RNA sequence: GGUGAAAUUCUUGGAUUUAUUGAAGACUAACUACUGCGAAAGCAUUUGCCAAGGACGUUUUCAUUAAUCAAGAACGAAAGUUAGGGGAUCGAAGAUGAUCAGAUACCGUCGUAGUCUUAACCAUAAACUAUGCCGACUAGGGAUCGGGUGGUGUUUUUUUAAUGACCCACUCGGCACCUUACGAGAAAUCAAAGUCUUUGGGUUCUGGGGGGAGUAUGGUCGCAAGGCUGAAACUUAAAGGAAUUG
């Protein structure tokens, strides 16, 4: 005879700057009491919302995002970028037999000091006139492209925080520049940055955290 | 009588013109003539001695202070060492795993010396004859050799006595047992052949 | 000629103590009496006395080490793990 | 490679091996370049280094021990320091070194 | 428009799980699995039981915070059968037909890179 | 006598492949012998396709189905999935349908 | 009986005749 | 929880489930294929370094230096052994819950050794293509891997190139498949298992009815378990192969 719902506090999730909408959803914590309140207790959670929910367009239907929540004010708690994932179904259809899969990654920092690892995935496609049923690569091809992906992936990061890094990914600036250096070796196809994880972060810095808010 | 080589390490007295000679325990790889650095602000190198707070987790240190400034407590034997499993800056503690495997938390201002203690693996060599054992204790104390309590008379021991040589009652003895009672396996929580993976979790 | 088919230096112990003990000893005796390459003068002049003490014939450098060998496997891996962790503090 | 460079100088050039004899070279300025074993002691190094700058001799610190530098010069013994009096067909004097 | 939540349906064999939680995940509400609404102990996975559990699950869901929920369906996964359970389809059908909103759902069941050798040994489970 | 020129199944000029585990009885079995099937099925079905886009947000959405590879043990591939058994000359036929 | 257990059967017996014989050394 | 169904078991210890985060050891999913490579065993995440190799190209160099091989030697899946480390997972042994008439088992639970690695042993697998190696000749077909040659062939535009991918033909050398059969086989089937009574290119090993038996004995190797070598007396008219029909 308790029903914690008669107890639980409510809260609303606010999204960061470079996106379409800042409004996300609701949540449940507890009333804020002396000796383990609702503030410094949790708040640090993350939310997985597809950015097609965040952007609103359906070209972005895959590509999930994790949002870590830093601070809280007045029943309003912001959030920042904890990482990006790929939708399980897309990848699974992205993987087809009769061809070559290619993956590479690199660990890299930024100006506002943040350490992460970005991935990549690509596939070898036939050509308009191509008779043979598979189209694999030469494994010297495969080594070369990773070196190029690595060449290109590192430059884009150390890109002035994750801020400019976040605005880089959304448009797929990366994807195209990959295709650029790539075509001189093998045609391929797809070529998405896939997943990126954040294994380390700097101190709180209340000042710069507010740069995306207003 | 110690299974480990010591190391005489000479400093300068900061308050008086003089040379003051300490006595360390030699961590494997240290050598005559090497420069030893001691303090909160110090490098991370075999033989230098740092407060545990000031070294990153994973660090492997010897002769560490139990209390901060007891001039060393933990892991002084040959081959033994302690590993910092990480810290709590608030109330500035540090957690470690001792050679027993036990996990203790001490002060971050507890000092330790980088590396492991020398003379490692001394125990792997079969003592062979009695004499080797003998001379081992010759320089230790008079513990050797040992007469089985089951070999003496009842006066001499709890185990003593009988027309056959035997213990006669459980050889496990309680903690609250009294002087002259405890001889055996004392406060044993289990007994018999240790079967299976040992260590810890 | 060849003297002993197995026992080697352990031959002094004659028939005693049982084979497995002699074989187990022979490993470590062989390990402790041998001369090692000095990390300083480059000549292998490093020999032993007592336990954990390894000194060099010329150069008079003495390096603390394992009981019957110079570098112990343990320290070997400790060397690297510090070589690792120390580098976390600069780059 | 840098050892390949030395194998040239040794057969096509003029040199001296050892400590005292390169000090002789350093004082007469006959040394264009000297090379130092990574395990050679530091005091000796700084002395060699001092004489060098007084001879305006460039100094390359070989990464490896005297054992290998001896194998580097094609000799069955070891050498702590090399001096180049005359660079032969080899380019070591004007190069990365 | 609505107020979102996460369905997170774990459907294994010989039982089926459905519980809504906060979109962050740390806070959960109203579980009531399939073995709850019947005890035959065999029938723990049955689609008819899964619907019975989705009935008590959707009830509280709209009785506290949520008019809408994103779902994540999941199988046993890891070294196990990796395929959908019986009471997976039934639960979604029964929580959708409870009027509640649905959008952007995916399959979260755990996929290893072939390790931790499977049970039953080399000769397999045989009877 | 030999009943198959493929023997168990196709491996030629290799001599060791690596075993997978049956998705059914968990029996080990070489990947070359595996009897593999793609599982392509919607998250929804024939019944719930309507009830999906009806009570749900978005314009009909996407409908992102699920895909995984299956591996069977023979004895478990014979017990259920594509096997049957075939005549002398019906065996040879590699035709999928 | 299976060749492999018949191989086991003779392997054992070879071992016991071994014992019994060595007693006579 | 687990199963055909159950039970052993786990659950005021918030079990199962959720979330963030961390640790340990193992494995390399999907891509993975009648695809690659290595003497075989065997080998699938990245990168750096260390050496190795085939096929190809070649109007380069040497010039019979080769073929195959008792003795002898290098390697050698798994389990197994010694000495450390590791010990997640799975898991002979053992203990259990069930099923059975019994059920030392199949199924369920617990779990020792093992599994992983270092040093040293062990040297067996249906280690299989149940098919020795070098050379020659004998027949048709479209695929595919690697190398090369040929072009007023396509696709990438920048201004045409050059490149890269791709298409067509041709040729060496691969992994294979198809169709024929001149031919071969006891047959199943075989581009070798063919060019064998019209019997001879070179060369190594093994077999000689079925049991007894890979037993006994000796020698040799190994820490062990066991490896190599390896009989006989006696017994018995069949054992056996492929195919046909029930
Ligand atoms: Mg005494
Ligand atoms: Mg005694
Ligand atoms: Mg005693
Ligand atoms: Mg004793
Ligand atoms: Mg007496
Ligand atoms: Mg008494
Ligand atoms: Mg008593
Ligand atoms: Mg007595
Ligand atoms: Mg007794
Ligand atoms: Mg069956
Ligand atoms: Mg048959
Ligand atoms: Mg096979
Ligand atoms: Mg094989
Ligand atoms: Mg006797
Ligand atoms: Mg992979
Ligand atoms: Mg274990
Ligand atoms: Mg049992
Ligand atoms: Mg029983
Ligand atoms: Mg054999
Ligand atoms: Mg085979
Ligand atoms: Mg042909
Ligand atoms: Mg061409
Ligand atoms: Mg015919
Ligand atoms: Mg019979
Ligand atoms: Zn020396
Ligand atoms: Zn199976």
């Amino acid at each position: 005879v308790v029903d914690p719902f008669t107890r639980k506090e409510w809260f609303d999730i606010k999204a960061p700057s470079t996106f379409e909408n800042r409004n996300v959803g609701k949540t449940l914590v507890n009333k804020s009491t002396g000796l383990k309140s609702a503030s410094d207790a949790l708040k640090g959670r993350v939310v997985e919302v597809c950015l097609a929910d965040l952007q609103g367009s359906e070209d972005h239907s895959f590509r999930k995002i994790k949002l870590r929540v830093d601070e809280v004010q007045g029943k309003n708690l912001l959030t920042n970028f904890h990482g990006m994932d790929f939708t399980t179904d897309k990848l699974r259809s992205m993987v087809r037999k009769w061809q070559t899969l290619i993956e590479a990654n690199v660990t890299v920092k930024t100006s506002d000091d943040y350490v992460l690892r970005i991935f990549a995935i690509a596939f070898t496609r036939k050509q308009a006139n191509q008779v043979k049923r598979h189209s694999y690569a030469q494994s010297s091809h495969i080594r070369a492209i990773r070196k190029v992906i690595s060449e290109i992936l590192t430059k884009e990061v150390q890109g002035s925080t994750l801020a400019q890094l976040t605005s880089k990914l959304i448009p797929e600036v990366i994807n195209k520049e990959i295709e650029n250096a790539t075509k001189d070796i093998f045609p391929l196809q797809n070529i998405h940055v896939r997943k990126v994880k954040l294994l380390k972060q700097p101190k709180f810095d209340v000042g710069a955290l507010m740069a995306l808010h207003g | 009588g110690r299974g480990a080589p010591l190391a005489k390490v000479v400093f300068r007295d900061p308050y008086k013109y003089r040379l003051r000679e300490e006595i360390f325990i030699a961590n494997e790889g240290v050598h005559t003539g090497q420069f030893i650095y001691a303090g909160k602000k110090a490098s991370l190198n075999v033989g230098n001695v740092l407060p545990l707070g000031s070294v990153p987790e994973g660090t492997i240190v010897s002769n560490v202070e139990e209390k901060p400034g007891d001039r060393g407590a933990l892991a002084r034997a040959s081959g033994n060492y302690v590993i910092i499993i990480g810290h709590n800056p608030d109330e500035n503690k540090t957690r470690v795993r001792l050679p027993s495997g036990a996990k203790k938390v001490i002060s971050s201002d507890a000092r330790g010396v980088i590396g492991v203690i020398a003379g490692g693996g001394r125990v792997d060599k079969p003592l062979l004859k009695a004499g080797r054992a003998f001379h081992k204790y010759r320089l230790k104390r008079n513990s050797w050799p040992k007469t089985r309590g089951v070999a003496m008379n009842p006066v001499d021991h709890p185990h003593g006595g009988g027309n056959h040589q035997h213990i006669g009652k459980a050889s496990t003895i309680s903690r609250g047992a009294v002087s002259g009672q405890k001889a055996g396996l004392i406060a044993a929580r289990r007994t018999g052949l240790l079967r299976g993976s040992q260590k810890t979790q | 000629a060849k003297r002993t088919k197995k026992v080697g230096i352990t031959g002094k112990y004659g028939v005693r103590y049982g084979s497995s003990l002699r074989r187990q000893v022979k490993k470590l005796e062989i390990q402790q009496h041998a001369r090692y390459d000095c990390s300083f003068c480059g000549k292998k002049t490093v020999k032993r006395g007592a336990a954990g003490i390894w000194t060099c014939s010329c150069c008079k450098k003495t390096v603390a080490g394992g009981a019957y060998t110079v570098s112990t496997a343990a320290a070997a891996t400790v060397r690297s793990t510090i070589r690792r962790l120390r580098e976390m503090v600069e780059a | 490679s840098i050892n390949q460079k030395l194998a040239l100088v040794i057969k096509s050039g003029k040199y001296t091996l050892g400590y005292k004899s390169t000090v002789k070279s350093l004082r007469q300025g006959k040394s264009k370049l000297i090379i130092i074993a990574a395990n050679t002691p530091v005091l000796r190094k700084s002395e060699l280094e001092y004489y060098a700058m007084l001879s305006k001799t460039k100094v390359y610190y070989f990464q490896g021990g005297n054992n290998e530098l001896g194998t580097a010069v094609g000799k069955l013994f070891r050498v702590g320091v090399v001096s180049i009096l005359e660079a032969g067909d080899s380019d070591i004097l004007t190069t990365l070194a | 428009s609505q107020v979102f939540g996460v369905a997170r349906i774990y459907a294994s064999f010989n039982d089926t799980f459905v519980h809504v939680t906060d979109l962050s995940g740390k806070e959960t509400i109203a579980r009531v699995t399939g073995g709850m609404k019947v005890k035959a102990d065999r029938d723990e996975s049955s689609p008819y039981a899964a619907m019975l559990a989705a009935q008590d699950v959707a009830a509280k869901c709209k009785e506290v915070g949520i008019t809408a929920v994103h779902v994540k369906i999941r199988a046993t996964g890891g070294t196990r059968t990796k395929t959908p359970g019986p009471g997976g389809q039934a639960a979604l059908r029964a929580l959708a037909r409870s009027g509640l909103r649905i959008g952007r759902i995916e399959d979260v069941t755990p996929v290893p890179s072939d390790s931790t050798r499977k049970k039953g040994g080399r000769r397999g489970r045989r009877l | 006598p030999k009943k198959r020129a493929s023997n168990g199944r196709n491996k030629k000029g290799r001599g060791h492949v690596k075993p997978v585990r049956c998705v059914n009885c968990s029996k080990s079995i070489p990947k070359d012998k595996a009897i593999k099937r793609m599982a392509i099925r919607n998250i929804v079905e024939a019944a719930a396709v309507r009830d999906l886009s009806e009570a749900s947000v978005y314009p009909e959405y996407a409908l992102p189905k699920t895909y995984n590879k299956l591996h069977y043990c023979v004895s478990c591939a014979i017990h259920a999935r594509i096997v049957r058994v075939r005549s002398r000359e019906d065996r040879k036929n590699r035709a999928p349908p | 009986m299976r060749a492999k257990w018949r191989k086991k059967r003779t392997r054992r017996l070879k071992r016991k005749r071994r014992k019994v014989r060595a007693r006579s050394k």
